[PDB]
RNA sequence: GGUACUGCCUGAUAGGGUGCUUGCGAGUGCCCCGGGAGGUCUCGUAGACCAUG
RNA sequence: GCGCAAGACGGACCAGAGCGAAAGCAUUUGCCAAGAAUGUUUUCAUUAAUCAAGAACGAAAGUCGGAGGUUCGAAGACGAUCAGAUACCGUCGUAGUUCCGACCAUAAACGAUGCCGACCGGCGAUGCGGCGGCGUUAUUCCCAUGACCCGCCGGGCAGCUUCCGGGAAACCAAAGUCUUUGGGUUCCGGGGGGAGUAUGGUUGCAAAGCUGAAACUUAAAGGAAUUGACGGAAGGGCACCACC
């Protein structure tokens, strides 16, 4: 059900780990990255809307999708990691940290790790108002 | 209802002859209904891939976009497209207390292929220095600027796109640059940073196949 | 009472300075006035690294660290406890703390 | 506040200005 | 500090002193004479020498001018003048 | 798998109600591997430790 | 003639980058050959960061 | 994931750094004219300091015309929280935010410190030009020149330090050289309110701007610092009438 490939060679595939403070994606594709794989979100799993973002969702999410592509064939994991960017944080959300160790556990090998946010060089306005969001 | 992974099939994405590990990897793509042509289809990939993976003694952080265009029955067929740094290393690079240089060339090389080359160059602490920071003044870096965008487009201009790939892989570029520039200020780190892709040649198989084998 | 003889902004012999967003506020704040704090850590953090370190297709492959530059209002700073008050006295003093050991 | 009874002081010379117009 | 003589300063301090302050105002510049090696002719130079001077006839550039000092081409004698 | 734990030192103790005791872990197999673990209850140096999950680490409650 | 050393890269046993030894800090060692034996190198060690009154 | 388009904005580098009369001013490259400091054994020979009248520039918002509309976004519309929220939170979203052309002349336009000049303790730093000086480097020797390195000089932005002296004190090398009271000059305050309101005048398309009272009212209003008490501030600390 995939690749026919030796023991010794690992196919890979490459996971997009997209973490805010909403919810998190663990999602896995080709070297091209213009077919999924599988895709699996953090508020999927667990039905709560406080739920979506924290590190089971991504533990669970991460668990079943490693799961389903140790199935097809794809032994190794190229990462490229994501927080929301553009004007927004740049900094990852809870669940990619967690999401990361558990599809770890899951047996799968792991390939190289890159950091993708988009970045802007400079940035439209930002949400809030001058005196920012109070609360 | 229906599995939609059962209608796919495993095709092979193997690298041009420039650098020395062949196969990159395997890619998924849909069986022909012959409404679409799964050749077709996978003929515009950009692949992803780290130096250090097709050459084996090479810096992690030099990444290559490239490009599928032919296809031979399980054997996908890669074209240079892009180049660029990771951004990890990018970060690295750049600290507080130095002054950054950038500049950039659009150049035609002898086969047509257009390219925008970027360049990254730093100055460097000297070795007893005291005073806390390194700061070259603006005709300074004017001048180093105007260096780099020579040599670099006297770099490609000169040759077509094999041995600018060639070049690119060691990158002899970043320390012709250095080198050159040790006049004006002891530039540190220098680097293609990124290479562009604006305008290919009229697509040839006979070309593509030399650059294969 | 003038209570900074800098007035708390680095602002001086120029007349306006440019405007950012603050990070966790969106609080616009002077690029001098802003409390910034340039983070230098790890992408995965503290056991797993152990834990992925194993299941590497490379060999002595270093995890790659995430740099992110911070911009806090004065605000949020004393929220996040990444600033907090002290002496008369005390206050005069800009050295920074002492992390290095 | 201050910026306030400005505006109000504003308001109310507004409506003065409308209430003894040149026509009377 | 609290006793000093005014009057009579040590000559490596008037050095120093810029050359307004000066117990007398003291140009810092002198006439010099330059020799170009191949030829015979002396040429009277001002220290900080605007424009550019030439030997006459063989049209031997004698000195770049700078911000501070006018600087000599190479090999070119000079010896400051009393 | 199931494995032992020696104790090489008292450090602080962990807890809101300050319950847990945070203790330093060796390993009973000869190997060097120091982990800081929870222990409930009284804990004096010396001590062996029962452990279930032994690639756990220690977090601050 | 006497007498030292010597990781890799560049461009000299200089200059410029950059390393491994135990996580860290010390030590120690790392040009070539032949032969010889002796082996879990030694000493230290926080390395801890996910309303109304 | 691949391409395409539009309009905004120039991250990190970016600093108690630079430049400008002040507003303000950071992508590359060229063109156009300015400008301080420095260097000077150049030239003119008092041409100079400050400024009623009068003139030039003047953030944001605002207003008229035009173009343009990505983001954000007053008004508005919902959804929540709430006793009540026409508010803080959230989804949508007009004017505006952007460019060109005419108005407006106001900001906590703040160093809350007019401008020119003279004198008065140190000390390290920095930016710019100059001067001098072993030694490193751009590979091996000669001069240039650049990068560090050690000083000196003149402007700058600042800093630290001090029984210089001030000062109601906070603090200030100017806010010092003040009853031992006089270097030159402009603006300007006279308890608090009433009020920057009424009126007239004047500028503007409009919003407003500039000039600007009185009747009356009132024993304080205020500035620094000092002990308290409190804080839904940050720290520590104890107790089985706190918990584990
Ligand atoms: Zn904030």
């Amino acid at each position: 059900l995939g690749p026919q490939v030796a023991e010794g060679e690992n196919v890979f595939g490459v996971c997009h780990i997209f973490a805010s403070f909403n919810d998190t994606f663990v999602h896995v594709t080709d070297l091209s990255g213009k077919e999924t794989i599988c895709r699996v979100t953090g508020g999927m799993k667990v039905k709560a809307d406080r739920d979506e973002s924290s590190p089971y969702a991504a533990m669970l999410a991460a668990q079943d999708v490693a799961q389903r592509c140790k199935e097809l064939g794809i032994t190794a994991l190229h990462i490229k990691l994501r927080a929301t960017g553009g004007n927004r944080t740049k900094t990852p959300g809870p669940g990619a940290q967690s999401a990361l160790r558990a599809l770890a556990r899951s047996g799968m090998k792991i390939g190289r790790i890159e950091d993708v946010t988009p970045i802007p060089s400079d940035s439209t306005r930002r949400k809030g108002g001058r005196r920012g969001r109070r609360l | 209802v229906v599995d939609p992974f059962s209608k796919k099939d495993w095709y092979d994405v193997k690298a041009p002859a420039m650098f020395n590990i062949r196969n990159i990897g395997k890619t998924l793509v849909t069986r022909t209904q012959g409404t679409k042509i799964a050749s077709d289809g996978l003929k515009g990939r950009v692949f992803e891939v780290s130096l250090a993976d097709l050459q084996n003694d090479e810096v992690a952080f030099r990444k290559f976009k490239l490009i599928t265009e032919d296809v031979q029955g399980k054997n996908c067929l890669t074209n240079f497209h892009g180049m660029d740094l990771t951004r990890d290393k990018m970060c690295s690079m750049v600290k507080k207390w130095q002054t950054m240089i950038e500049a950039h060339v659009d150049v035609k090389t002898t086969d047509g292929y257009l390219l925008r080359l970027f360049c990254v160059g730093f100055t460097k602490k000297r070795n007893n220095q005291i005073r806390k920071t390194s700061y070259a003044q603006h005709q300074q870096v004017r001048q180093i600027r105007k260096k780099m965008m020579e040599i670099m487009t006297r770099e490609v201009q000169t040759n077509d796109l094999k041995e600018v790939v060639n070049k690119l892989i060691p990158d002899s570029i970043g320390k012709d640059i250095e080198k050159a520039c040790q006049s004006i200020y002891p530039l540190h780190d220098v680097f293609v940073r990124k290479v562009k892709m604006l305008k290919k040649p009229k697509f040839e198989l006979g070309k593509l196949m030399e650059l294969h084998g | 009472t003038k209570k900074r003889r800098n007035n708390g902004r680095a602002k001086k012999g120029r007349g306006h300075v440019q405007p950012i967003r603050c990070t966790n506020c969106a609080r616009c704040v002077p690029k001098d006035k802003a409390i910034k704090k340039f983070v230098i850590r790890n992408i995965v953090e503290a056991a797993a690294v152990r834990d992925i370190s194993e299941a590497s297709v490379f060999d002595a492959y270093v995890l790659p660290k995430l740099y992110v530059k911070l911009h806090y209002c004065v605000s949020c700073a004393i929220h996040s406890k990444v600033v907090r008050n002290r002496s008369r006295e005390a206050r005069k003093d800009r050295t920074p703390p002492p992390r290095f050991r | 506040r201050a910026k306030w009874r400005k505006k109000r002081m504003r308001r109310l010379k507004r409506k003065r200005r409308k209430m003894r117009q040149r026509s009377k | 500090p609290l006793a000093k003589d005014l009057l009579h300063p040590s000559p490596e301090e008037e050095k120093r002193k810029h050359k307004k302050k000066r117990l007398v105002q003291s140009p810092n510049s002198y006439f010099m004479d330059v020799k170009c090696p191949g030829c015979y002719k002396i040429t009277t130079v001002f220290s900080h020498a605007q424009t550019v001077v030439l030997c006459v006839g063989c049209s031997t550039v004698l000195c770049q001018p700078t911000g501070g000092k006018a600087r000599l081409t190479e090999g070119c004698s000079f010896r400051r003048k009393q | 798998p199931i494995k032992l734990a020696r104790v090489t030192k008292v450090l602080g103790r962990t807890g809101s109600q300050g319950q847990c005791t945070q203790v330093r872990v060796e390993f009973m197999d000869d190997t060097s591997r120091s982990i800081i673990r929870n222990v409930k209850g009284p804990v004096r140096e010396g001590d062996v430790l029962t452990l279930l999950e032994s690639e756990r680490e220690a977090r601050r409650l």
